[PDB]
C-alpha cells in the first residue's frame, strides 16, 4: 500500500491550508454571532413596536 | 521512479483545488459578514429610535 504517500502528501505544506482553515473557522463564528445578534435585536423591534400601539 | 512523479502531482493538484475552494469560502464569508455587520447597525439604529420614542411618551 501507499498510505505513507497521501499521508505524507497531506503533511508537508500545511501552514497555508490551516491558515486559511483558521481564518475560514473565525469567518463562521463572526457570522454565527452576528445573526444570534440580529435575531436578539428584531425581538426588540417587535416588543419595542408592540408597546407604541397601545 | 515515475509511480512518484504523477503522485506528487496528483497531491500538488488536490491542494491546488483545497485552497481555491476555501479562499472562495473566505471571500463569501466576508461579504455575508459586512452585510450581516451592516444589517446589526441598521437595528441597532432602529432600536435606539424606537425606545426613544417610548421614553417620550411617558
Ligand atoms: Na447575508
Amino acid at each position: 500500500r501507499n498510505k505513507l504517500a497521501a499521508a505524507k502528501c497531506r503533511n508537508r505544506r500545511r501552514e497555508l491550508t490551516d491558515r486559511l482553515q483558521a481564518e475560514t473557522d473565525q469567518l463562521e463564528e463572526e457570522k454565527a454571532e452576528l445573526e444570534s445578534e440580529i435575531a436578539e435585536l428584531q425581538k426588540e423591534k417587535e416588543r419595542l413596536e408592540f408597546v407604541l400601539v397601545a | 521512479r515515475l509511480r512518484n512523479r504523477i503522485a506528487a502531482s496528483k497531491c500538488r493538484k488536490r491542494k491546488l483545488e483545497r485552497i481555491s475552494r476555501l479562499e472562495e469560502k473566505v471571500k463569501t464569508l466576508k461579504s455575508q459578514n459586512t452585510e450581516l455587520a451592516s444589517t446589526a447597525s441598521l437595528l441597532r439604529e432602529q432600536v435606539a429610535q424606537l425606545k426613544q420614542k417610548v421614553l417620550s411618551h411617558v
